[PDB]
């Protein structure tokens, strides 16, 4: 029971879906375009592979 | 008020410079020099931060397809001889040419319209920096353009010191540092140019601080509606 | 919360007065009743106004020089 | 639930009309004011032109 | 939509608006007293002891 | 008190500068210069730290949809000729224009409302830096806006030295370093500008220290309620 | 207006230089020097940003296959002796040689045509910087060339200060910094050349800022139509 | 739906024609204006050349 509870705690208390967006990435219109779901257009000083991050639950250790 | 800003500039920031008059108040002859720089500072702050967002109603006429965002076509501006004034201004919302960016465009009922969209032949395009082109204008319709607004421009010949400068107290220092940077950077003296550069860097640090703290509630996240749109 | 914050925000320094009034609320009702029936002796500063008083004012004292 | 302050405020509010009527009656007509000693008579406001004192 | 009539804020603010009348009542209770008059001695008895000032009109 | 702050500035920090009068007290003519800088310092500390959070009640009227956070519409400010004063101030909470950031918005019953949320058409939007737009105002409702509050502004012409500066003793040094940095940075002399930069760095180090120690109980973690919301 | 720009240049930016006349207004003899630099600045801003996009109608003649974009062939320019004026100008759209880039080309009905496409033998090629070659011209057709437009050129001998400089208030500083950079860079003095370089860097920073904020609604994404074209 | 302000505006709008007719009739022909005291008579605009006062 303790190991199952630990696994559920690792999988649940994490952030599954919380996606962070860098503040100085998109202007006012491009932020709305990205939120709606269409193509966006980012500034030349930011990288999409670093500005946008979607959190996923950390993998349960194989020991449990 | 403008008097407080002038006093603050005179003593504390523009102190060791001619325009400050050694901390005894800005001279009545240097007003058209602090005011020109103040307008630029207010424009910079109102364009980089959303300190004022306003809407304007544009009434559509049958023969007009290019609508210009100028006060000459305003309903309240009675000094202009324009036959058709399609801007719909009120004593509350006056449209004093304070347009910085046309963000969103709606219709009379309240349904959002596309802006600058090429594939959709029902979108409101923007030819120039101050024009609104309606390819399909109808005599019984009206637009609801919403834009980021600028501070009402303070005239260079303004003498009344009771004209209120509407900025939050948190951006008072940002505006003052910008004014100091602009006034210190005119001279080509390396020693003074270095101080101007330092003021510019400090202004850009104050702006970064306000962005990091989001004192204007600008960078606030919204509710995610993508699952609903995608059919989940 | 038991809404004590609202009382502090609006009745912060007058709570003594409010509590004192609430303590004597029965006597407040008694005094409300007497006055209602002109049970108090109404005083006027001259004549030709004692007539202007309601007929229910059975008890009156008139002041004259 | 112990809302003692709110209980007092609500109990006063339920009888607010009596207070309003009392204030209006006392400020509209003018009644006889009776004071025990001569001191509080002087400490009475000047708005009470009619006074009576009881002494021994 | 919901209309908030008679809530805690409404009662507290109504009491606050009538603070002058409450203060007048407090002053009337604590500082001076009024003369309460009845018609007969029986009524003097039927009167609460808080009436320390009484006048009876008799024939 | 302001007298203690003036003495501390005069001897110890603003010593080798004109405003300090060689450590014999701030002159009665330089008050409107330390006070202007003191207001900026207090605003900076009260915006970067939560030293004062306050609430204001906004009564909704049937014909008003844009409510401005100005004392001109306050219930206690009797000097203004406004027909409708919707701000609900008390002798306890006075609303002296000390608004730095509108954080949370509630209703009369006490149910939190969304702020600046576009998809939800029941949210309280913020058009300008001092406005509250209620698209659906009801004559029998009242708002409960809660904001981070500023120090009551000390007037530039203030002469009474008994006006209390309400800051914790831990931020006394931070405020004093900020005042020294602001006063030392006005002159374009490289030697004095370097001292101003050093004061700015030391102020930013004191702020970092207070953040690291959390002397104001600001960065405190809360109980996790995500499992309950997600249905675990 | 040009008067405001001249005053702003005279006091604040071109202050410690001859052309500024010590902040007492630009001399009536130095006009053909600020105007030449102003034209270059306006051209730079109108080419790097889409501040003005315009269309011109080119009527096709049976014997003409190379159509030049010059006002000498305009319908409104009555001073020219050209037998065939194929440019179709109106009192509204005048075609004052303000062509910066030929972007899109349409036909009379409104169907887009290819531009500079070699494999398609139905495309409108561009031989020179101001020519439009129609290999297949028809006497009963007309073109609808759309181009990015320049500011109407201000003549070097212009003396009327009421000529309006149509730029947004956000690009006023960019234009002024460009003018300062161009005027400061003429002299070979290292100290002045450094100031000219600093002005150039600041102009390129203002342009980068406006690009990052997209104040002209230029870098806006469009609806994706590739799935429809590919048959998904 | 509680559109109290809009309800008032729409109720006024439904009877706007009566207001237009009243304004046109009063500005076209000219009727007798009656005022209670002599004061508001002086506070009347000069456009009302015809006035009547009722006193006791």
């Amino acid at each position: 029971g303790a190991t199952t509870r630990a696994m559920i705690d690792i999988l649940a208390r994490s952030a599954n879906g919380q996606t962070g967006i860098r503040k100085d990435m998109l202007d006012v219109t491009n932020r709305r375009k990205f939120d709606k779901g269409e193509d966006y257009e980012f500034n030349a000083n930011v990288d999409p592979r670093q500005g946008i991050y979607m959190h996923v639950s950390p993998e349960i250790p194989q020991s449990a | 008020k403008l008097s407080e800003l002038f006093q603050m500039l005179s003593v504390g920031e523009l102190s060791l410079i001619r325009t400050g008059n050694d901390g005894q108040g800005i001279r009545t002859q240097d007003y058209p020099k602090v005011i020109a720089q103040l307008n630029a500072g207010l424009t910079n702050l109102h364009a980089r931060f959303p300190l004022l967002e306003k809407e304007v109603i544009i009434q559509q006429y049958e023969q007009i397809s290019k609508y210009y965002l100028r006060s000459e076509f305003a309903q309240m501006n009675t000094t202009s001889t324009e036959k058709y004034k399609y801007l719909m201004d009120s004593p509350t919302e006056r449209f004093l040419d304070d347009v910085i960016r046309v963000e969103r465009v709606f219709d009379e009922c309240g349904c959002p319209l596309y802006l600058n969209n090429e594939p959709c032949c029902g979108s409101i395009v923007t030819p120039s920096f101050d024009c609104i082109q309606i390819v399909y204008p109808i005599e019984t319709n009206a637009l609801f353009v919403t834009y980021r607004a600028n501070h009402p421009k303070i005239a260079l010949t303004t003498t009344d010191l009771n004209t209120e400068v509407r900025i939050p107290a948190s951006h008072e220092k940002a505006l003052t540092y910008y004014i100091a940077s602009q006034l210190y950077s005119n001279s080509p003296n390396p020693e003074t140019a270095a101080k101007g550069v330092e003021w510019s860097q400090r202004f850009e640090a104050e702006c970064t601080k306000i962005e990091n703290l989001d004192l204007d509630n600008a960078h606030i996240a919204q509710t995610n509606v993508k699952p609903e749109m995608r059919g989940w | 919360g038991n809404q004590a914050g609202m009382v502090e925000k609006f009745i912060g320094t007058a709570y003594d007065v409010v509590k004192t009034v609430y303590d004597n609320l029965g006597e407040i009702q008694f005094i409300y009743n007497f006055l209602n029936d002109y049970g108090v002796l109404i005083t006027v500063d001259s004549v030709t106004e004692l007539q202007e008083l309601p007929t229910t004012a059975k008890y009156t004292r008139v002041y004259s020089s």
